[PDB]
């Protein structure tokens, strides 16, 4: 897994690959690692990917009930609060590595949480397995007082540095741009440099090929009338 | 020792061109020892259907746990459950054993019968959603599966030609696999009317 | 880590260096070590940082409670809040923290906490991992009642040497001044702190 | 102290009474009669709903009959939503013994074990009983078809044909009248409109303020289904009986 | 000290009537009027904004409240009751079905949950039942439009259209006169200002009149773009110059 | 009616009879004072001998809380000492937690919330006592008083008991004839006068005079008890005063 | 009779407990008024101080709840200063929490919630209190909103609070008239002060000395009491024009 | 205990269970009862960790034992079956769980067949023809699969467990002093009292 | 009168009736005298029987070899309180290796009886108590009331008719305060003291219970024939 974050002049961008893997196997290969905690607070997650989705759905729906109980748009700072006493909570044994990044009525936020609870501020970030590949791209390029188009392009290139180098990574780069006042955009398959080529040989068989002993219709109707 | 694979089975499911279609062995073991040869491992829900693989006791306790759950949904919400909804069901109640997990890899199979579109998803056993277009394959013969499904499948197949992909898939990854076989079957999936087949195998 | 917190004439202040470890991969080389508890009662974490996060959330928490119902709290009960959380956990808790405040009848005070969760008031503390180098010359150079520009001098010198012989520390060198006129920033980059 | 305040919901009258069963007993009396009658071939159940409006959303529309599973449904007469609360109880514990077993909860056992949480709120606890009497129609491979009702004092007693709510006396002398053992269910049907029509506190008996449901096994083969009826096919069953 | 109030304060008097539940539908009645009305394409819901001082801001004061995106209510009776019921209708919308099934309760079964609650506070020990009744419209997929009431005896009702509070039994008058199952939503709310004017006595414009539908889905409202499945909530509450713009043709 | 029969049931006047009878077990009590002086404050009480029988000086009522605090009440004595016990509890959590000592005001507010509890339910009963109490901190000297009711304030003088109109004009001429303070030898000397001028109420058996003190200069900002010729020369400068 | 003991429905539909804890707000005599600047938000209240033998700094119904949140309270001391532990311990909760400081109209719900379940569960009575809570909120900016007996609270323009609210209601209410806007048009508070001094001075028809007054003011990011001496200043500038 | 067989014939269920009990070095039993009839149609034998097996076995007769009477009704093997699964399934993530392997041989009176079902620790059920735990299936299964039909008489299906007893009496190294043989069928439980 | 059905309730003039009744339990109970000197401390119980056939119940109570009690009132209820006194004695002497003292178990004794006044359900103590001991201050002598309210005195009586002797005791202070190492004269002033409150009946051999502790004395009690001497 690879996923970044990258502040520029009116907010922040947050990507991330696309390949979910069983030890060497790749399980999905169009994995989608960008989450929603509220419409303009999003975060990207690495590490056990249940426990990544999980979190980030509880805290999100206690965000949603705080943002009706205070008729207020949703904090980043409450995010991020809210994750870390859960997982300090819980030791590390809940395995979720998260940037967090959004924009409210504050400014525009971007932070990373480490599983056992410790968090930490930054200009850009990066987490997981191609996280070196991807941090040495944002150190070789980032600049104070990025443009939106630049930050994409930083970011995305960062993603492509995991993409190509780290074996935990792959297929995919999605994007989600965070501007104030704005619409959040969340670009999905932002970039698609991995698209299988044709086979060389067509395997639909023949129909007759598969022996069968038995067939029956299965009944998915409920109990009929009459 | 490892809950997993001790007693052995697979499944796998595809989509098809207005259809979806689930297969499943049928095999039950103790290791070495081959026990049953019709543990069938796909159950259904109303017109979702769902295979379990993984260790036999908690295949078994999770299909009497989710026909308990579908049975009280529908007569709460005077509907049978959705092949999107059931599968955030499985998602939220295996996650709910976080700390203590059943030793399952479930596969979801449906078509949706308001918008008639095909649906599949798998899960580990601590409930991450795998939502794939082509594929998903589960049980101690995956990495195999893998490598049939992704040089014998193609989109848009028939549902009578997507009867033999399937069933060619499992059945060359089953013969690889000392944990999966002794039978098979086969369920092809239309919006109003499913066919289940057995299919002949090899039986060692 | 390095960090230390030193008393002098005016009051006290704290020091830090600016890098998280993850083993040998440097995770933050831009940390802010140096944390605020309340106004004029600041510290510096070192140990586990999801630990030291945690512990100052809550001290904060308390003394913030504590301000409501009582008025400004001293820099002795801000330790003693410190103590009570470390010493209590001691088990489950990886924290060394160096607590320092500015009061106006006690003026500045430095209280330190082990990992035992012991507390020693001290005119000027040393800690984390870059500590053990500059025990010497901390103990050779410290003056009580220095001025303030000695006593950056002191905590930019110290640090310097902490940082160049231990691979956990490094980048650069934050400090927090706590007067009678207020709170005070100040930040030393590489190019100044290494030809020292 | 709070003493003061307490109502003493489970004690004795002088004449061994429960109190508050007998007056929970008097306020279901004023509930819309509910109606069962058991044939060979089925089971009816037929109710009237209370005084309703023309702007009430009728299909979508439920205060009488509810489902418990596949086998077994009850009709309400007494306070909604005391029933609701058992009605989701008695839902979970058919779904408790068909876990436990792999087998359809019989009806008496659902039945005995509603009837049991009613009587606890008799002796224990100091609250207020359930308002609420039912009328279970049913089908297991044991007895067949089965009528059962209960009441707020947790008692349950079988029946070839019943009714509670409103004017139970009368309309239990209209069907002890006309009731015969080797009836069916269409003959079942007609009895059960036919003595809401003559019981009902309305000028006329409409589709709008009823609601009707069969229990048959004229499901195709040896299977047992389940009918709510829908607004229009009560406006033509009754059309069919000739009652509009 | 503990809560020694064990036993239930509802109890049944010899006529077989639950007092407190009667007099607490008593307090419903004393209530500002609230009414819905359900068309083909729509569900509107409406109620007077009785400010207590012209020095109070009214706006802070919110008497229609969003429950889910596509789930609003109103009530009529006492407000602070209705305050906290919608705090633990929002919360039960989450804990008891969107943290289970990943999508937001039908109208019907948050409706269910909520009579559950005002069921209990007439039956648990040491306390009263709740003094309001509720109107909760709605939308969701399989469903379309629907509209319900709930009363402080947890019992729940389906309408077309209807009304709760002061002036109801004149109200429910005016709406079946006007009532069809032609409606569209612009003529429901036409409808529900005709009615709503009858049992309003001093200032009526969009500053005293509270006013939300259930509607179209709106996806300016939704914060973000980029998934086709999310087109926004359906619930939407009217804006002061929205209403009075409708009053011009009334 | 029945308003009076229940603990925390307001009356139509938004009243609570139960604590108002509460005062009336406090105004049954015998007399005790409290005076703040310059650098600390004076407690005093007025002990009824009922017999020869009763051991002198041994059955003591003023109460040290920490080592700082001095409490004395008027009232039901056992619903007082639950009340110090109480104290005792409070002011070691949080000297527990916060180190320092607790300030007096801080822990004015501790009674007075635990106090106005039992005022919140049907279950309990009101204290029938009010409590005078105070001493030194880090913002100097402190004196409270506390009802019933949960009510506090802050006072130059405090009297309660059965002869509380005698005491506070007592004090009242103290607190004009010293706007500049009180000495705390003196306010010892004053507070033995006051507790003799206020034993008119209670005439009909003789008394013991107790008296204790916290002082910055006197006592280290220390709570004692005045004991031998000190007691003995304010008992003195009281029976010149009534002759 | 039993209906008027504990929080149960009255064959009115009424709640006698909570009407009656509504009377006892008044048992202080002592009336309160609250109004908003551009940038601040004031709040002034009578002292009395009938005995010579009191303590007059220890006297006071305003609190700071936190840094930002200040709350004035008409009813009896001990219900007053039992609700203000709650308030500061709720405030203190929700930025450890949530990350952020307490909104002032967020503690008012919280705090009307509170009140709401005494008038629902009957082991627990009311509290004979009115909570007005003061702030300049980082959001909606100078801010006033007060709670109840009953749970019920609102956001104010101005407000008044004790047994003459009434006369300074009409009061304030004919100057919006005139005005036609939501607050004070002033830059500074200390004029601010000297408006709400000055309308509550021709509302009840008395004069005051700097130790009839008890004045709080909250700006951004603080809220803090006026000493005897700077309401002294305030009072001289009012004579002076 | 040791080894434990079942089979499923055309009017019948037959259970076969080893006689001896050793703890560690010495035979202490060679007469023992490894089984307990749950309802007259109805019988479970059982083998796992000693002290566990009879408590687990004599639990579960009580509470089938309760059943019969609270309904006057003999639930269904299968029913039965589901029954002993479902607590097996809840004891082994229980704080100590029951090391207990069952079959559990029944007539169904309703549809006038015989059922043999296989339960282990874990709470794996399946139903058989034929089945066993242990190490006792790696001996017999290749004879039953050979000589096995669906409509064997009584006597057949005795004659082919011998077979399977005396396999296993050559082949196994432990001395497990023979079996105790009792059939389920139509009229009840009943012991073969000569093996 | 309305406010006498528990003990939460106050009157209109600030009384607490339950506690008052529970005192009157006391007054129904049988006289005992307490007095001490500067070397001992004496108990003296006039026992009461039920019939001729029955026992004399006894009054007095060992908590410790230092302390113990004489009761008058609720029999059942000196056996929980004393049962306190003996586990409080005994957590003092594990834990500090330290002979409590008699003026602190007064204070233990008020707070246990205060907790029972001011709470629903309960029920106030229906038991006086006379506590005697020897401890590092000399000897003394205490009086517990179930109203929480204890005690330090000379010397005292509880129960029916303990007038008498109370007057007797006032009388005499300063000559029973003097009979310092001589338990036989202490005893015989407590005998004569609890004489005073006599009628009809006269002290018998199975009549009179005496207990006596000093400084080389650990808490006794005298039964039987024992008290012949000083009938
Ligand atoms: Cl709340
Ligand atoms: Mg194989
Ligand atoms: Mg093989
Ligand atoms: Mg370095
Ligand atoms: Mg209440």
């Amino acid at each position: 897994t690879t996923i970044v974050g990258v502040k520029f002049n009116n907010g922040v961008v947050i990507a991330a690959d696309t390949r979910s893997t069983q030890g060497p196997i790749v399980a999905d290969k169009n994995c989608a690692k960008l989450h929603r905690i509220s419409p303009k607070i999003w975060c990207a997650g690495a590490g056990t990917a249940a426990d990544t989705e999980a979190v980030t759905q509880l805290i999100g729906s206690n965000i949603e009930l705080h943002s009706l109980y205070t008729s207020r748009e949703p904090r980043v700072v409450s995010a991020l609060q809210m994750l870390k006493q859960h997982l300090f909570k819980y030791q590390g044994h809940i395995g979720a590595y998260l940037i967090v990044a959004g924009v409210d009525p504050t400014g525009s936020h971007l932070f990373s949480i480490h599983a056992n609870g410790s968090t930490d501020v930054g200009y850009y970030l990066s987490l997981g397995s191609g996280s070196l590949a991807a941090m040495a791209v944002l150190e070789s390029h980032w600049k104070q007082d990025l443009t939106k188009e630049e930050a994409i392009k930083l970011a995305s290139d960062a993603i492509q540095a995991g993409i190509w180098n780290d074996l935990g990574s792959g297929s995919n780069v999605d994007v989600c741009v965070m501007e104030i006042g704005k619409d959040a955009e969340y670009l999905r398959n932002y970039l698609t440099p991995n698209v299988r080529e044709e086979k060389q040989k067509s395997y639909k068989f023949p129909r007759g090929t598969t022996a069968v002993l038995k067939e029956s219709i299965v009944n998915i109707c409920d109990i009929q009338e009459e | 020792s490892d809950p997993s694979s001790i007693n052995g089975g697979i499944v796998v499911a595809m989509t098809g061109k207005d259809c979806v279609a689930i297969a499943c062995d049928l095999r039950l073991g103790s290791q070495s020892l081959g026990v049953s040869n019709k543990f069938e491992k796909i159950f259904h829900y109303g017109h979702v259907f769902l295979g379990i693989t993984g260790l036999a006791t908690d295949v078994t306790t999770l299909n009497e746990m989710f026909r308990y759950k579908t049975n009280l949904y529908k007569l709460k919400e005077e509907r049978a459950i959705e092949p999107e909804t059931f599968t955030q069901l499985v998602s939220s109640s295996l996650y709910e054993r976080r700390f203590g997990p059943y030793f399952v890899g479930p596969v979801v199979a449906g078509i949706n019968s308001k918008s008639g579109k095909p649906f599949i998803a798998g899960f580990d056993l601590i409930g991450c959603i795998d939502e794939a277009k082509d594929f998903i394959v589960s049980g101690t013969a995956s990495d195999q599966l893998f490598g049939m499904c992704e040089s014998l499948y193609e989109p848009n197949l028939e549902p009578e030609d997507l009867f033999e992909t399937i069933s060619q898939a499992l059945l060359n990854a089953a013969d690889r696999d000392a944990l999966s076989g002794w039978g098979a079957v086969v369920y092809i999936i239309k919006k109003d009317e499913v066919v289940k087949r057995y299919l002949k195998m090899r039986q060692d | 880590t390095s960090i230390m917190a030193v008393t002098f004439k005016d009051g006290v202040i704290l020091g830090a260096d600016s890098r998280t470890t993850t083993g040998a991969y440097i995770a933050n080389r831009v940390t802010d070590k140096l944390t605020r508890v309340h106004d004029k009662i600041w510290c510096c974490r070192s140990g586990s940082a999801a630990d030291t996060q945690a512990i100052a959330d809550i001290v904060q928490y308390h003394l913030e409670l504590y301000t409501s119902q009582y008025g400004t709290p001293s820099t002795e009960t801000a330790a003693s809040v410190f103590k009570e959380l470390c010493y209590e956990n001691k088990d489950n808790l990886t924290a060394g923290i160096i607590v320092a405040g500015y009061d106006d009848k006690n003026k500045g005070e430095v209280y330190t906490i082990p990992l035992g969760g012991s507390v020693h008031k001290l005119p000027y503390a040393i800690a984390g991992s870059g500590s053990t180098f500059i025990y010497g010359y901390c103990d050779k150079n410290f003056r009580e009642n220095m001025s303030k520009e000695e006593t950056v001098d002191f905590i930019k010198h110290s640090l310097s040497q902490a940082i160049k012989w231990d691979g956990s520390s490094g980048g650069v060198i934050r400090m927090v001044v706590l007067t009678a006129a207020g709170v005070e920033r100040l930040i030393f980059y590489p190019d100044e702190y290494e030809q020292l | 102290g709070s003493r003061r305040y307490d109502s003493r919901t489970t004690i004795f009258s002088p004449e061994g009474r429960l109190y508050q069963v007998e007056y929970a007993l008097e306020s279901i009396s004023h509930a819309g009669t509910a109606i069962g009658i058991m044939a060979s071939d089925g089971i009816v159940l037929a109710a009237e709903r209370k005084v309703t409006s023309t702007l009430l959303e009728q299909d979508t529309s439920t205060e009488k009959l509810y489902k418990l599973n596949d086998k077994i449904a009850v009709a309400v007469a007494g306070l909604t939503a005391d029933a609701e609360i058992l009605i989701n109880t008695a839902r979970i514990h058919a779904q408790n013994y068909l876990k436990t077993y792999n087998e359809d909860i019989p009806v008496e056992i659902l039945v005995r074990r509603l009837s049991d949480i009613k009587q606890g709120y008799t002796q224990h606890g100091g609250l207020r009983p359930f308002g609420v009497s039912f009328i279970y129609a049913g089908y297991d491979d044991r007895y067949g078809y089965q009528l059962y009702t209960s009441n707020p004092s947790g008692n349950y007693t079988g029946w070839k044909a019943i009714s509670v709510g409103a004017n139970t006396s009368a309309a239990q002398t209209l069907l002890q009248m006309d009731y015969k053992d080797d009836m069916k269910v269409d003959d079942a049907i007609e009895l059960a409109l036919k003595t809401l029509s003559k019981t009902t506190d309305s000028s006329a008996l409409t589709y709008d303020r009823l609601e009707f449901a069969t229990i048959r096994k004229g499901a195709n083969d040896g299977e047992v289904y389940q009918k709510i009826f829908k607004p229009q096919e009560i406006k033509d069953i009754l059309v069919k009986t000739g009652i509009t | 000290m503990t809560d020694r109030y064990s036993f239930s304060l509802t109890t049944f008097s010899p006529s077989g009537k639950l007092g407190q539940i009667d007099y607490a539908l008593t307090a419903v009645k004393q209530g500002v009027t609230s009414l819905g009305i359900k068309a083909t394409n729509g569900v509107v819901i409406a109620t007077e904004k009785k400010s207590s001082s012209p020095l109070a801001m009214s706006e802070t004061l919110s008497k229609v409240s969003l429950l889910t995106p596509d789930i609003g209510a109103v009530y009529s009776g006492m407000g602070p009751d209705y305050r906290v019921l919608v705090d633990k209708s929002r919360k039960v919308a989450h804990t008891s079905y969107k943290r289970i099934y990943g999508e937001y309760p039908p109208t019907k079964l948050l409706v269910s949950e909520v009579a559950k609650i005002m069921q209990e506070a007439t039956q648990s020990g040491g306390v009263r039942p709740f003094g309001v009744s509720l109107l909760i419209a709605g939308h969701d997929e399989f469903n379309g439009f629907s509209l319900y009431q709930v009363d402080p005896s947890g019992s729940y009702f389906p309408w077309k259209a209807t009304a709760i509070g002061k002036g109801s039994v004149a109200a429910k008058t005016f709406l079946e006169k006007r009532w069809n199952d032609e409606l569209e939503l612009e003529d429901a709310i036409h409808i529900a200002l005709l009615t709503l004017k009858e049992s309003v006595e001093g200032e009526f414009n969009g500053d005293t009149i509270e006013l939300a539908i259930i509607g179209d889905e709106n996806p300016d409202l939704l914060g973000y773009t980029g998934i086709p499945t999310d087109k926004g909530p359906r619930f939407r509450k009217l804006t002061s110059q929205e209403i009075n713009d409708r009053l011009e043709a009334l | 009616t029945g308003y009076d029969l229940s603990n925390s049931v307001f009356s139509p006047d938004g009243r609570n009879f139960q604590v108002e009878y509460a005062v009336k077990a406090v105004e049954n009590g015998t007399t005790s004072i409290g005076i703040k002086c310059n650098d600390g404050v004076v407690f005093a009480v007025e002990k009824l001998i009922t017999s020869k029988l009763l051991v002198p000086q041994k059955n003591v009522k003023i109460q040290v809380v920490d080592r700082h605090i001095g409490c004395v009440y008027s009232g039901l004595i056992p619903d007082g000492r639950h009340l110090v016990n109480r104290g005792r509890e409070e002011a070691a959590s949080f000297k527990k937690l916060y180190k320092t000592p607790i300030p007096i005001p801080a822990f004015a507010d501790r009674l007075g919330q635990y106090v106005q509890a039992h005022t919140l339910y049907n279950s309990v009963r009101p204290f029938g006592v009010s409590t005078i109490f105070g001493g030194v901190d880090k913002n100097g000297a402190h004196l409270y008083m506390l009802e019933p009711s949960g009510s506090y304030w802050g006072y130059k003088g405090a009297a309660t008991g059965k002869g509380r109109q005698s005491a506070k004009a007592e004090l009242e001429k103290l607190v004009d004839h010293h706007p500049e303070g009180l000495s705390a030898r003196e306010a010892v000397k004053q507070a033995a006068k006051i507790i003799y001028l206020a034993h008119e109420d209670n005439k009909e058996k003789d008394f013991e005079l107790e008296i204790s003190w916290c002082s910055l200069s006197e006592t280290n900002g220390l709570h004692k008890f005045v004991k031998g010729d000190l007691l003995q020369e304010a008992i003195d400068f009281a029976q010149k005063e009534i002759n | 009779g039993y209906d008027r003991h504990i929080t149960i429905f009255s064959p009115e539909g009424r709640l006698y407990q909570v009407e009656y804890a509504f009377k006892a707000t008044n048992q202080t005599n002592i009336n309160s008024l609250a109004v908003r600047g551009k940038d601040c938000t004031v709040v002034i209240s009578q002292k009395k101080v009938p005995d010579k033998l009191l303590d007059p700094t220890t006297v006071s119904y305003i609190f700071c709840i936190s840094r930002t949140i200040g709350m004035v309270v008409n009813g009896p001391i001990p219900d007053a200063r039992n609700a203000a532990l709650r308030a500061k311990a709720e405030a203190a909760e929700f930025r450890y929490k949530y990350g952020y400081d307490m909104p002032c109209d967020v503690l008012a719900k919280r705090m009307a919630n509170l009140s709401q379940i005494y008038t629902q569960r009957a082991y627990m009575r009311p509290l004979g209190v009115i909570l007005t809570f003061v702030s300049v909120d980082e959001e909606l900016g100078p801010s006033i909103y007060k709670t109840d007996p009953a749970g019920y609270y609102v956001g104010y323009k101005a407000t008044a609070t004790g047994p003459k609210q009434q006369e300074i209601t009409t009061n304030l209410e004919n100057h919006f008239k005139k005005s036609k806007i939501d607050h004070i048009n002033e830059e500074s508070w200390e004029k601010v002060v000297e408006f709400a001094i000055t309308h509550m001075i021709d509302a009840l028809g008395t004069e005051f000395s700097k130790n009839d007054l008890e004045v709080g003011v909250a700006t951004k990011d603080k809220f803090f009491t006026l000493s005897a001496e700077n309401i002294e200043e305030r009072l001289v500038a009012i004579a002076e024009q | 205990m040791d080894i434990i067989l079942g089979i499923r014939v055309q009017d019948s269920v037959i259970l076969a269970s080893s006689k001896a009990v050793t703890r560690g070095i010495s035979v202490l039993k060679d007469s023992d009862d490894k089984t307990r009839q749950l309802s007259p149609h109805t019988l479970m034998s059982f083998a796992g960790e000693a002290g566990d097996t009879v408590q687990f076995a004599e639990y579960i007769q009580a509470n089938i034992q309760l059943y019969s009477i609270r309904e006057d009704y003999e639930l269904s093997p299968q029913a039965v079956s589901s029954f002993v699964r479902q607590e097996l399934a809840k004891s082994i993530r229980s704080r100590r769980p029951y090391q207990v392997n069952v079959l559990i041989g029944g007539y169904d009176k309703k549809k006038n067949k015989p059922e043999l079902y296989q339960i282990d620790y874990l709470g794996t059920k399946v139903e058989l023809p034929y089945g066993a735990h242990g190490y006792s299936g790696f001996y017999t299964f290749s004879l039953l699969d050979h000589h096995y039909r669906p409509d064997m008489t009584t006597e057949e299906g005795l004659d082919l467990l011998k077979l399977c007893v005396q396999e296993l009496e050559k082949r196994m190294p432990m001395d497990f002093k023979g079996v105790i043989v009792k059939i389920v069928d139509k009229d009840g439980i009943r012991q073969v009292d000569d093996f | 009168n309305n406010y006498d059905g528990d003990t939460v309730t106050f009157s209109p003039t600030g009384r607490l009736f339950q506690v008052e009744y529970a005192l009157e339990a006391i007054k129904q109970g049988s006289v005992t005298v307490g007095l001490r000197s500067n070397t001992h401390a004496v108990l003296v119980a006039l026992k009461r029987n039920a019939d001729e056939l029955s026992s004399y119940q006894k009054k007095i109570i060992k908590c410790d070899e230092h302390m113990g009690l004489s009761l008058a009132g609720l029999a059942p209820d000196a056996r929980v309180l004393s049962n306190y006194l003996r586990q409080q004695c005994n957590y003092s002497s594990l834990v500090f290796n330290r002979k409590l003292a008699v003026e602190r178990a007064g204070h233990l004794l008020c707070d246990k009886a205060q907790k029972n006044t001011q709470s629903y359900g309960g029920r106030p103590y229906g038991v006086g108590l006379l506590i005697i001991g020897y401890d590092k201050s000399g000897a003394h002598l205490l009086e517990f009331q179930p109203s929480g309210n204890v005690t330090e005195l000379y010397g005292t009586a509880i129960g029916a008719r303990s007038q008498g002797a109370k007057t007797y005791l006032e009388r005499t202070l300063d000559t029973f305060i003097k009979i310092d190492g001589n338990p036989d004269e202490l005893i015989k002033a407590g005998v004569e003291a609890i004489s005073q409150s006599l009628r009809d009946e006269s002290l018998t051999v199975d009549n009179l219970s005496i207990a006596i502790v000093g400084k080389d004395t650990p808490f006794t009690i005298y039964d039987g024939e024992a008290v012949a001497k000083y009938i």
